[PDB]
RNA sequence: AAGGAUUGACAUUCUUGAUUUUGUGGGUGGUGGUGCAUUGAUGCCCUUGUUCUGGGCCACGCGCGCUACAC
């Protein structure tokens, strides 16, 4: 996440020109897309439903997120944004 | 029970305002 | 051994992105509907609430780079609109990822309507006319995915079909409702596992069945 | 003179957008001297919203004679500056709304203002609104026949054919004289205006719709001077259909 | 600056147009008040107390003596009969299915 | 499995507090934070010139 | 209810009334 | 149905006259865009647009102690 003067967000390849630059990292690896669209697979596989699985994730700069099965994700991608800025700042999610 | 419908839109603060 | 509709003799996988929803709009500019981005254009229009998402082909873009199907190239994606619209693509386009981009690449349906790539030899993504079965193979099967169905393994219900040259399946790509069974070409359905799925799990759950019937 | 509060009036409803009226210029009927009040208004300038207001007044106020002073020497022509004007031909729902309230009175609406747009300068783009716009509201059924009548004995013009055939396609239940009329207007085209002019598909589908039900008064005499109507004016879209008609009408 | 100019220009144009508007309504509530029954006075110093018509007269009064009809309100082929026809047959089996299973 | 839905504020913003729906409660929270600061501010002041 | 309400602002017009008879300030210091 | 339909209302009481009035039915409603020669039933998307009421700013952090929250 990341403060605009205002605003947080989360760090995507194309909400920016060059914040990443900035803080130093390079553009190709803000990429929450990616695992958006792997969270969404998993948790609309049949196994998910069955009750077999859990989503355990952990971000690359080392924070374990541990994700029920109950969880609904949202289903296009900025509602995920939002949801992942209180998660990352918040530590916890309610229904 | 959500089978693919997706969770709901909540209102924006404005939205909710101006009423 | 790229596939394209005009070689009908050969074993395919075809696949129908059905009652998609991906629908232009005038705003100088040209904007296309989301139920995130606009809510208020969808009251002023008087459409229902939910099924103006686009999300869901965007999210089906994965039985295109279902990599051991499409890079042995024995897949083919197909799109018909709720607008009644039928938008090929090539089994070797390599789809933009993100939704934004997904967005900007509207000029398919608004302004290019056929694109080239940068060298510019051969077709990607198509605005062809209907039926879908006139395209599809000399020999097809007849499949769409319903939940209500009865439910069968995809291995064994592509496995027993010994040679019928494709196997196609319509699968409704919409929020909610119904697809088009005894409309158009499907007279059989094929129901998925017992849960309601999604219809990107659903193509890929049949893609993965593909792989493991065919030996990837 | 005058009392001449009118400079005021003048001033105010060249640029009247909303609310209430001068109650002088409401009872304006119930005083002698409208016209010659009106010419010292001398309301060149307009405001829409009271072109439509006051030709509701002049509704109220309007009979043959009146219809003569106010309509007919600087509305109707004021209708003709705001087309010719309006660049794209955007004739304003003010103006048509004002035309709607202005089509009640039927006693010499035709002198109102038919008699007047067949004077000059009626294209086809304006015929086709103004048929539109008579096509759109309520209207008084004997003098649409008269109409028909007294429209198609006037001189041939493509604005007139096209006001013709919304007037047919009004879907009347047509008189007797109205129907001599349509096969006198055959006999009219003939070798007529058939060497002396061409009628392309405009003129052919006005009188197809013509023929598509107005055959219920046709004995056959009719129907054989209708056949060579076609058999002259043979184009690809006639034989099954105008066929249809002629083995569908009665006597 | 680029809202504050949309919001500034609109707010004054907007007061622009209050302005008029209550201009207009005060000067027609003004000469209502100075002309209405105040006209009385020149009420009484300034005061003033066909062929084609009749033909048009002529043929609308003759319509109104005798006419006659039109046969049934369309024109149109036994094709669209015959889809028409299937259409409606399908609708109302597909009606009486839905009646029976449910 | 059930599947409920996530409840979060949109436009989330740590710095600010959280939106309470109750504009006397909320309003007390941020007043008792206001003469909070504000008193211990006045008497560290007035107790370092005293000083 | 509102009763603290009305007495906490009534406390810091006090407090305010109390820092304008001396020299103090609002919040102004630097990092 | 003037022995009264509807129009203009001097707040109730008179200046318009078959546009009627009511049912029974029923046509969808075109001030549209896009090749053709610059008027030409043209492939392909829309019908049921006028007048006033529009706003949050660029509950401070850290921290010791204490208190909650666990069959």
């Amino acid at each position: 996440t990341h403060k605009i003067s205002d605003k947080y967000v989360l760090l995507n390849c194309d909400d920016h020109q060059g914040l990443l630059k900035k803080m130093g990292r390079d553009i190709s690896e803000a990429r929450p897309d990616i695992t958006h669209q792997c969270l969404l697979t998993l948790l609309d596989s049949p196994i998910n439903k069955a009750g077999k699985l859990q989503v355990y994730i952990q971000t690359s700069r080392g924070i374990l997120i541990e994700v029920n099965p109950t969880v609904r994700i949202p289903r296009t991608f900025k509602r995920f944004s939002g949801l992942m800025v209180q998660l990352l700042h918040k530590l916890s999610i309610r229904s | 029970t959500d089978r693919f419908k997706g969770d709901d839109d909540i209102p924006y603060k404005e939205r909710l305002f101006e009423r | 051994p790229v596939l394209t509709s005009k070689d009908k003799i050969t074993k395919r996988m075809i696949v129908v992105l059905a009652m998609a929803s991906l629908e232009t709009h005038k705003i100088d500019k040209y904007v296309l509907l989301n139920c995130d981005d606009h809510q208020g254009l969808l009251k002023k229009m008087g459409r229902d609430i939910s099924e103006a998402r686009p999300d869901i082909t965007h999210q089906c873009l994965l039985t295109l780079l279902d990599s051991p199907i499409n890079k042995a190239g024995k897949l083919q994606v197909y799109i018909q609109t709720s607008r009644g619209i039928l938008i090929e693509v090539n089994p070797t386009v390599r789809i933009p990822r993100t939704f934004k981009r997904f967005s900007g690449l509207m000029v398919q349906l608004l302004h290019k309507l056929s694109i080239r790539s940068v060298n510019s030899e051969e077709k990607l993504l198509k605005v062809i006319k209907n039926p879908i079965t006139d395209h599809l193979p000399t020999k097809c099967r007849k499949v769409t995915l319903s939940f209500d169905a009865p439910v069968i393994r995809v291995q064994d219900y592509i496995e027993k079909l010994d040679d019928d040259e494709s196997i196609c399946v319509f699968v409704g790509a919409m929020a909610r409702g119904k697809d088009n069974f005894a409309d158009e070409y499907v007279d059989e359905k094929v129901g998925l596992s017992n849960y309601p799925l999604s219809a990107s799990v659903a193509c890929s759950k049949f893609c993965h069945g593909a792989e493991d019937a065919w030996n990837i | 003179k005058v009392i001449k509060a009118y400079t005021t009036v003048g001033s105010i409803l060249k640029t009247w957008t909303h609310g209430k009226l001068p109650k002088l210029f409401k009872v304006i009927p119930s005083l002698r001297n409208w016209q010659d009040v009106i010419y010292v208004t001398n309301p060149e300038e307009w405001s829409p919203h009271v072109v439509y207001e006051a030709t509701k007044l002049f509704v109220s106020n309007l009979t043959a004679k009146e219809s003569q002073k106010f309509i007919n020497l600087i509305l109707l022509e004021r209708f003709r500056d705001n087309i010719e004007t309006s660049e794209d031909h955007s004739l304003n729902y003010h103006i048509y709304r004002a035309v709607k309230k202005s089509l009640y009175k039927p006693s010499a609406f035709f002198k109102g203002f038919l008699f007047p747009l067949v004077e000059t300068g009626c294209n086809v783009r304006e015929a086709t609104i103004a048929g539109s716009v008579l096509a759109k509201v309520s209207v008084p059924a004997l003098h649409s026949s008269a109409a028909l009548s007294y429209l198609l004995r006037l001189p041939f013009s493509p604005p007139t054919t096209v006001f013709i055939k919304i007037l047919l396609d009004k879907k009347y239940a047509l008189p007797y004289q109205t129907v001599d009329d349509c096969v006198y207007y055959f006999m009219r085209f003939r070798i007529g205006e058939d060497a002396t002019r061409v009628l392309p598909v405009i003129w052919h589908k006005a009188f197809l719709t013509f023929a598509q039900r107005y055959k219920n008064d046709i004995t056959q005499d009719q129907r054989d001077f209708l056949l060579e109507t076609v058999r002259q004016r043979g184009h690809k879209d006639i034989g099954p259909e105008i066929r249809r008609e002629l083995l569908a009408g009665a006597s | 600056k680029k809202t504050k100019a949309e919001v500034m220009k609109e707010v004054i144009a907007k007061s622009k147009f209050y302005k008029q508007e209550r201009q207009k309504a005060q000067g027609i509530m003004e000469d209502q008040i100075d002309n209405l029954d105040d006209n009385f006075e020149d009420v009484m110093s300034e005061l003033m107390m066909t062929d084609l018509d009749k033909e048009y007269d002529i043929k609308v009064k003759e319509l109104q003596l005798d006419k006659r009809a039109a046969p049934s309100d369309r024109t149109k082929t036994e094709e669209e009969k015959n889809a028409e026809a299937e259409e409606k047959k399908r609708e109302l089996e597909q009606q009486r299915l839905d009646r029976m299973n449910g | 499995i059930p599947t409920h839905a996530p409840k979060y504020e949109e436009n989330f913003n740590p710095d600010k507090k959280s939106y309470d729906p109750d504009r006397t409660r909320s309003e007390i929270n941020k007043m008792k934070a206001q003469l909070k600061k504000e008193r211990k501010f006045t008497m560290k002041e007035i107790r370092k010139d005293a000083k | 209810h509102t009763l603290a309400n009305n007495v906490e602002s009534k406390l810091r017009d006090d407090l305010e009334r109390l820092k304008k008879i001396r020299a103090h300030r609002g919040i102004r210091h630097f990092w």
